[PDB]
């Protein structure tokens, strides 16, 4: 259970949106087009298969 | 990949206006009945009246 902690970033989501392998971008609670306009205290990433 | 493969996209921009319409779906026109309480349908505008 690898929980990557994300803090002190400038999260540009355009690189993630234009990333070659990953396609689906489902979101709950926030709007994806607004995702470059907000500030989060901490982000946590879980990358599984 | 599937999200990076090209997709042909067709956008139809419909015009819903109170002007006399030129494009319509397949439907026939019946006789015009006056001075009686009937149901009517003028170019998609439905109603019931005299």
């Amino acid at each position: 259970w690898n929980r990557k902690r994300i803090s002190n970033c400038v999260a540009d989501y355009s690189v993630l949106y234009n990333l070659a392998p990953f396609f689906t971008f489902k979101c709950y609670g926030v709007s994806p087009t607004k995702l470059n306009d907000l500030c989060f205290t901490n982000v946590y990433a879980d990358s599984f298969v | 990949g599937v999200g990076h493969q090209p997709y042909r996209v067709v956008v139809l921009s419909f015009e819903l206006l109170h002007a006399p319409a030129t494009v319509c779906g397949p439907k026939k026109s019946t006789n015009l009945v006056k001075n009686k309480c009937v149901n009517f349908n003028f170019n998609g505008l439905k109603g019931t009246g005299v």
